[PDB]
RNA sequence: UAGGAUGGGGUGUGAUAGGUGGCACGGAGAAUGGAUUCUCAGGGAUGGGUUCGAUUCUCAUAGUCCUAGGCUCCGAGCUCG
């Protein structure tokens, strides 16, 4: 309640706080040593109010205002696409999210590694031809499980996926795994469909390079790079795409596309465009 | 072949029977299009030329029908084949117990009225018609062909009625197949999948995709062309008879 | 004005690397030492130049102003338009001794703004000079003090309270209420009226530092007397926050200088950089001699009133909390350094394999990077030890002599007191600029040793006369510690110019106890020249310099015992060589066997170059590589090509870094 | 079954009654809804206190709909509803060598009873199963529906009443899909030939230990079962 | 009733075959558990009692179940019911164009031996038993039970093979039922689907998961016991015959 | 229409197969007779002419069937339909109160149902190499399962099981093959030689089914309502 | 190795030394003539810092794009200072 006086405070301050505050976003507000760490988490806070106060006044604003099959809900589809998902894990190509990078992971990173990983599943669910998504080094106890089954809630326990605490070198032949990572060697010159992708859920903003490469070659296992530079002009841009937009190319490759049609969920700001 | 065949075409304005009609006319058959009076049918049949005639008509009006009936019969001088494209769909559930709304009656009954009795109203007088004929070479009088769906083997939520008439449909295909079978007269099923037709291209970009999804082979909804595709084949293989032919794609109709 | 400023020690005073301060602020910076190895002390310690304004020196001295040509040469490379200097009024003429083996200003403009000119004054800080006039137009006895003022900061705005009588808040429209308020002028009458401190918080006047060197006693008393120091000392306007001294201890402990610091007052800093520091300035060349001396022990040897000793990267905050601050200080751990060779894939096996395998001249490189000075590889040195009582000096780049401390510690007096002769081959930046801190150390350690004070003999090309003559008549007395012999006389078809050369050249073939002495002209640029000696042993060392395979070389040089090539650039830009006027390897080694040597050296390794050049199929067992530090003797050579395997282990990362860099080229060029 | 209470569409005869009988043998509670001048009455005399006879014509929405509130009146709930009212007609569709097309007023009878009747019973009698407290098992109720194999394989001249009875067939699984959520059971039994093996014709008794089965076991739904002896 | 007969259940030492003993071994039937030897069927035999026997044999092999059938002979005397749920499954696509893989022809042989070939040997070996027992009242005088999962009508992806057998087993289930009809003998088909078998453990447990969720009523995996209870009933009621019985709930399967 | 067209017809040398091969070829498509080498069909070959050519294979072996195959592709290069007519019957009773013998059993089966796999996992092993039309198909997939496969006769036990599993797994295959762009269908031929069915209109229902783009999963009774 | 350009982690874009405004599309969970309600994600590279308020003001780290070169001082005029 000292820090809810210190709010109290800044606000009286005029500055841009939040005009409340639950208990445990206070405790999360604690964990923050420097104080311009306690003012972004705060400007978050109020940014979410505000937004959210805006949306609603424009809810209230617009309220001022022989069919041969029932409305087909969005249930009906999530079952459909659960269909195809349980296919999927039965008989559909492997691709492994490789965990066990929580420790490196501000929570902020870890946030956003964890609505990735939902917009990635999601994408996945709705493709014609899903992969087999492993969740590897997942720890039960850990920060992203806890995190996982607070965004899906009931939802958890029924995704169609495999979740396991073991890596993925426990589970597949070491020959067949291809770890990805924009700072291989190795260019990626086709999609192979005998082998298993490894793509790490890591989220860092480009800030710790080398991460995925320093795990594949304590291994033995292979890695590769996807061909950014060759098929597609280049300019200001990480070369670390996101999840969802890797899931989403490697899904356009499976299908049988081109280069030149899997790269088109490369963000346009980042590229010119094709050679 | 189908040259110089006489076909008479129930809910010819609109959906398979017009593309079925556009197609017989095309190679060469004659057509007349049965429907509603104040359908949209006659632009359609002078579009098709002089081989064709508009016909008014309620399929659930005996004496509709047979004043048509009379019209072919004066225009041309005989049938020799008939298509039941003609139908309704209602979608209700029988009874939803979160808000208490319960299936109502009239819906079901309409529904029997325009699907499965207009059906057999039809299938009887034209038979009647055919049974005139001068028998071709090989017993056969006249080939009627009957739209089913596939709601008749898997119905989905709220397709009680619609399903309930088109099972009755796929029910009765091979009994009267029977009983005109001593005539020469075939009697064919086809049980369509989802179609482009108006009662599917009304509904919103997102659902039709949906729905196009859902067909395992060819991922797209059916094209009426192909069902008059179909309709030539059954009328010009003469083994193929009291049967239903499911073109589908291969979907199965989740609940 | 900026809201933050605060001070940093880049050099600490140790006898290796003087020392320097760097005062940073958001619009502005400052340095005050441009003194020998400077230069490449702020390249490894990450010091950004790009918006390096001005720089002050405090005294004209080659120990102060050594590493001034290298900053003069990156600032142009860094693309500054102006860079202007501070300092004594002298430095217009040393300005104009630069340019003879320089260009003249090419491109950048450079300005002096002398003592005797006005004060400067920025948005961030107020600079006034000293001057200061020992005891007892160059003039020897000038010393230059500075002392900086900050600009005042206006004081915090109190918002908690100002809702109390009614301003608003979280608007624009108290912007200029901010202003006026900020600025000491009363808001208007808002229904009543309201005044500074009412609403504001009192203005800070600025904290003041001063930064003083004193290298000798004569210098107290002027210090003492001067009035100007006075006007700040003793008062209560904006006491000065810190004072940094730069003398030897020997002057801080008199009583009159220390009373003087105290007198400044209780809360007064005091930061000192004297000779007494303790602290590693080079951690990668440290980490380097550890690593390499696992392998070979011998050929890679191991280098070596309140107040505050200096550390390197100390700092002190100024506008903020004016507390000190230990969080960039170096730290030198040697176990670390043998921990991480030892996780090497490769490096440990090799070198238990290499060992179970298994005196005068001796060679030491003490340099071999090229023109620009790099972390890893300072400029081109090479130290021979013909005799345990002489020595020579094959090339004198900036910062030798720093090298030449750390690599023999305490003993360095003792060398410099056999050292005979240095060698001069070719006018470059890199090639010799060292020289005149090697005179000045020479002379201090031959007095410590005892030894009688002998001229050194200097033989060097006759444009270089023009270079220190200029720099002895404007700057610094220097040429009455050499005896200078034009390099031309010890040509093959030379002649006796004057009687006065022949008795320096043969004194030089005493002294060094050679039995001959020769140089050639190699084809890099006008009056370049190489060099031969033969002992009465019977051994023949060739240095060529700067050239590409030459014949009149070849034909001199022939069965010599070992020679030391210059190896620049590699086998895949032998047209670029050629235009710049360099040897690639195979051209070195083209040259190495038809010169029939014993063994083949190679320097001189370009600044694309990290650590190691390409050790090509080619290299057979005469060719070796070399490094700083490195220690070699005539019976070390079977045992260098068994080296190759270790080295290339330990230096895994690099050479595949480097041929990731040349990829990348490749690729922005197949990309165009 | 003990204690259940039952609903038997066409329960004054044949496999409605067959049922009654059975079921409440058996400790069940039966209410016979069948036409007012049915004979039913004397057989809920018959089975004693635990039976009730409902006059309901099943075209009409207000007749079933009192006697569903007679039933909610006697017992206060309903587990169980059995449909077997219906006729049949034979008469082929058209006869060339005698010119004589089937009538429709024929064919709307048919269907009214058969068909549509059934769908009215459902849709009623779920109003009714909606009010019961969920069974352990999640189940609120079981409605059987009957569909002879002419549904499947019609003799000549059995065109409206095979009609009805694949009607009936199709019905089957969209009326599951409605009341699952609800947790009614829809199952539907296709008798043949009732009053190669057993040769016999079939008694009324094995239709009505079938519907006790599918009234036990809790996993049948939306299925047809051919109880024909496969002839 | 059930009391006094006697039942041999193949695939007894687990699973249905082992729910089915439970429940005729409780209602007072003797049962032979008819399983490999490599299975725990002996230790089943003895925690269930006096009534119930193991006898080890391998159902693809004809010496092996002649000497089952020979030794249930002569413990009971007698045979009266027999159920089929041994069966094997496999999960592998019939071509794979992405990877580049076919189904072999070792393991389609091989599962259809199991499932399809050893079906019929069982039936064709038992019946030689069967038809020495005097009738009983209504002319009855066995009863043969088969288990033909609801892959031989909509059958997943990858499940090619099972689906074959099956298929195969729902195809022949009428011709033996018009074969050992003037004998007396009634064949029955269950299609149980998605059990409490071991075939619904190979897959992962999420997949288990969703399937029991999609079944519309119980939205639950089966429960043997029901399996076993719907046996009872089909060996009480002499007027089932040749005929298939889905048990799933009302599931229909999407690929 | 199916001009053009390749086709590898199974048990071709005689019956529904030949008379299959005779209405293609005369449509203008290619044929290849797939059959015993006893059988005959190298005359039923030069009789269609150039068009058409014998591969003498037993569909119940896969060396025989890949070596057919390798042969078609070398002579037309493609492989866009298969139609499966090859098969042979029993009507011994299961059981006659006498035992159905097990080696017939097996025999049918293996003829019937194991030939049909195998020629199946084969020829889409090929029609996986085409490229896909305008409308996305790879090829057409042709099965026979005889009306027996639902309705039996006595002693038919084995041939009913056997076109009842072809019947069965004519949906999961379609299934299977669906995203490679392959159709699979199934026709159920009656009573063949009022009167029994030509085999002529089972060619052109064949024809038919080729044509037409839609058809897909689905089993046909040409069974004349028997 | 250096200098610059810049970084919207779902995608396009604004308010441009400080106050103002964001807009349009997309995603996750739970319920109902193609719309509705609740809930989740709403940090304009990462970490410090300043100001009454920072996306724009400053530093450090990392990613990414572009670009990285050479001697005259005077008269004798190949040497002389
Ligand atoms: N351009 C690219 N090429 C290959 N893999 C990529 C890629 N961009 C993203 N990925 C894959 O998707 C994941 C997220 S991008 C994050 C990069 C990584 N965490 C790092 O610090 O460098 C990575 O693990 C990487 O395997
Ligand atoms: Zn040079
Ligand atoms: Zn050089």
């Amino acid at each position: 309640a000292a820090t809810r006086e210190f709010i109290e405070m800044w606000r009286l301050l005029g500055r841009e706080v939040p005009e409340h505050i639950t208990e445990e976003e206070l405790k999360t507000l604690m964990e923050c040593v420097s104080n311009t760490a306690k003012k972004k988490y705060l400007k978050y806070l109020y940014t979410k109010e505000k937004v959210k106060k805006a949306r609603q006044i424009k809810k209230e604003m617009k309220a001022a205002a022989n069919f041969l099959f029932l409305r087909l809900w969005d249930r009906n589809m999530d079952i459909a696409m659960g269909w195809k998902g349980a296919q999927a894990m039965q008989f559909g190509q492997p691709l492994v999210f490789d965990m066990a990078y929580e420790n490196y992971m501000k929570r902020k990173e870890l946030q956003n590694t964890v609505s990735q990983l939902l917009e990635s599943e999601g994408w996945n669910r709705r493709n014609v031809d899903p992969f087999h998504i492993y969740f590897c080094n997942l720890k039960i106890d850990g920060a992203l499980h806890r995190e996982l089954v607070k965004r899906y809630q009931e939802k958890w326990d029924k995704l169609l996926l495999t979740s396991t605490e073991k890596s993925h070198v426990d589970l597949f032949p070491k020959d067949s795994i291809i770890y990805l990572t924009a700072d291989s060697p190795n260019v990626m010159t086709t999609f192979r469909h005998d082998k298993v992708y490894v793509i790490g859920s890591f989220v860092d903003k480009s800030m710790q390079p080398g991460t995925s490469l320093a795990k594949a070659k304590r291994l033995n296992l292979a890695t590769e790079c996807l061909p950014l530079d060759k098929y597609l002009q280049w300019e200001i841009g990480n070369k670390n795409l996101t999840l969802d937009q890797m899931i989403r190319i490697l899904l356009c490759l499976k299908n049988n596309g081109n280069w030149q049609e899997a790269l088109q969920f490369v963000p346009k700001r980042k590229h010119t465009g094709f050679l | 072949s189908v040259k110089g065949l006489v076909a008479v075409i129930t809910g010819g304005a609109s959906g398979l029977g017009l593309a079925t009609a556009e197609r017989l006319v095309g190679q060469g058959a004659s057509a007349v299009l049965l429907d509603l009076p104040n359908s949209g049918g006659e632009a359609q049949a002078k579009k098709l030329g002089n081989n064709c005639v508009f016909a008014p008509a309620d399929v659930t009006s005996e004496k509709d029908v047979q004043t048509a009936l009379a019209l072919a019969k004066g225009k041309f001088g005989r049938v020799d084949v008939a298509v039941n494209c003609a139908g309704i769909a209602v979608a209700s559930k029988t009874y939803n117990l979160k808000k208490g709304q319960t299936h109502t009656l009239e819906d079901f009954q309409r529904v029997l009225d325009v699907n499965l009795m207009g059906t057999f109203n039809v299938i009887r007088l034209v038979a009647g018609e055919m049974g005139q004929n001068e028998p071709d070479q090989g017993g056969q009088r006249g080939v009627i062909i009957n739209t089913a769906s596939v709601a008749a083997f898997e119905g989905q939520v709220g397709q009680a009625a619609y399903s309930a008439s088109k099972g009755g449909i796929v029910g009765m295909t091979l009994p009267i197949a029977r009983d005109l079978a001593p005539i020469g007269i075939r009697v064919m099923t086809i049980a369509p999948g989802l179609f482009g037709t108006p009662l599917l291209t009304s509904l919103p970009e997102k659902v039709c995709n949906f729905l196009a999804s859902q067909v395992p082979f060819p991922s797209r909804l059916g094209d009426p062309a192909e069902y008059a595709h179909l309709v030539q084949a059954i009328i010009e293989n003469p083994f193929l008879n009291g049967e239903v032919i499911r073109l589908d794609g291969a979907i199965r109709m989740q609940p | 004005g900026p809201n933050t400023v605060y001070l940093q020690v880049v050099a600490a005073g140790s006898r290796d690397s003087g020392a320097a301060l760097y005062v940073f602020s958001e619009f502005n910076r400052y340095l005050f030492n441009c003194g020998e190895g400077v230069q490449r002390l702020m390249q490894e310690h990450k010091l950004k130049v790009a918006r390096l304004d001005n720089i002050f020196l405090t005294r004209m001295h080659w120990s102060n102003v050594g590493g001034l040509s290298g900053m003069i040469l990156t600032l142009k490379e860094t693309g500054l338009p102006k860079c202007v200097l501070s300092g004594p009024p002298q430095l217009e003429k040393y300005l104009e001794a630069i340019k003879i083996f320089s260009g003249p200003l090419k491109g950048i403009e450079l300005a002096v703004r002398p003592h005797s000119a006005p004060e400067y004054e920025d948005e961030t800080m107020t600079v006034y000079q000293i001057p200061i006039h020992s005891e007892q137009v160059r003039d020897s006895s000038l010393v230059v003090a500075f002392i900086c003022k900050l600009h005042l900061k206006r004081g915090n705005f109190l918002v908690l309270k100002a809702k109390e009588m009614g301003l608003p808040v979280g608007t624009a429209a108290i912007a200029p209420i901010i202003a006026a308020v900020k600025d000491g002028k009363s808001i208007t009458h808002e229904g009543r009226e309201i005044l500074a401190e009412e609403l504001c918080t009192p203005p800070d006047p600025g904290a003041a530092f001063v930064v003083v060197e004193c290298p000798d006693e004569s210098f107290i008393q002027p210090i003492c007397e001067n009035a100007t120091f006075q006007r700040y000392q003793g008062k209560a306007d904006a006491p000065v926050a810190l004072v940094v001294h730069m003398a030897p201890a020997s002057v801080l402990v008199d009583s009159r200088y220390q009373q003087w610091m105290e007198r400044f007052g209780p809360d007064t800093q005091h930061l000192v950089l004297n000779e007494n520091c303790a602290s590693v300035h080079n951690l990668r060349s440290h980490k380097i001699q550890t690593q390499l001396n696992l392998i070979h022990p011998d050929i890679f040897p191991l280098l070596t009133v309140p107040m505050v000793q200096g550390e390197c990267l100390l700092k002190y905050q100024l506008r903020p909390r004016r507390e000190w601050q230990r969080d960039a200080i170096i730290t030198c751990n040697p176990e670390e350094f043998i921990v991480e060779a030892l996780q090497l894939p490769n490096f440990q096996q090799s070198v238990q394999e290499y060992r179970r395998s298994a005196q005068y001249p001796e060679i030491i490189f003490l340099g071999t990077g090229s023109a620009i000075p790099m972390k890893i590889r300072n400029v081109s040195a090479t130290l021979v030890n013909i005799s345990p009582d002489t020595s020579l000096l094959l090339d004198c780049g900036e910062g030798t002599f720093g090298q030449l401390c750390r690599h023999y510690g305490d003993q360095v007096d003792r060398v410099l007191g056999t050292l005979a002769a240095v060698f001069v081959s070719h006018l470059h930046a890199n090639h010799h600029t060292g020289l005149p801190s090697i005179l000045l150390q020479r002379e201090r350690a031959l007095a410590s040793l005892g030894k009688p004070l002998h001229p050194l003999l200097v033989v060097a090309p006759n444009q270089l006369k023009a270079w220190l003559q200029q720099y002895h008549n404007q700057c610094q007395e220097v040429l009455h510690h050499i005896s200078m012999i034009p390099a031309k006389c010890l040509q093959e078809g030379a002649e006796i110019s004057s009687p006065a050369v022949e008795r320096l050249i043969s004194s030089l073939l005493r002294t060094c106890d050679l039995e001959e002495f020769q140089t050639c002209l190699v084809r890099h640029c006008k009056h370049a020249f190489g060099c031969a000696l033969v002992h009465t042993s019977g051994w023949k060392v060739v240095y060529s310099g700067d050239t590409m395979p030459c014949e009149a070389l070849v034909r001199m040089g022939k069965d010599a015992t070992l020679l030391i090539h210059e190896a620049t650039l590699e086998d895949g830009l032998e047209e670029e060589a050629v235009e710049k006027t360099h040897s690639t390897t195979s051209q070195a080694i083209s040259v190495g066997m038809r010169m029939n040597a014993e063994f083949i050296m190679l320097n001189h390794f370009s600044q694309r170059y990290a650590k190691v050049p390409l050790f090509s199929p080619n290299f057979s067992e005469k060719v070796g590589v070399a490094f700083d530090h490195m220690k070699v003797c005539f019976g070390d050579f079977p045992t260098m090509p068994k080296l190759i395997p270790p080295l290339k282990a330990l230096f895994a990362g690099d050479i595949e870094e480097m041929e990731e860099r040349r990829e990348k080229r490749e690729l922005r060029q197949v990309r165009a």
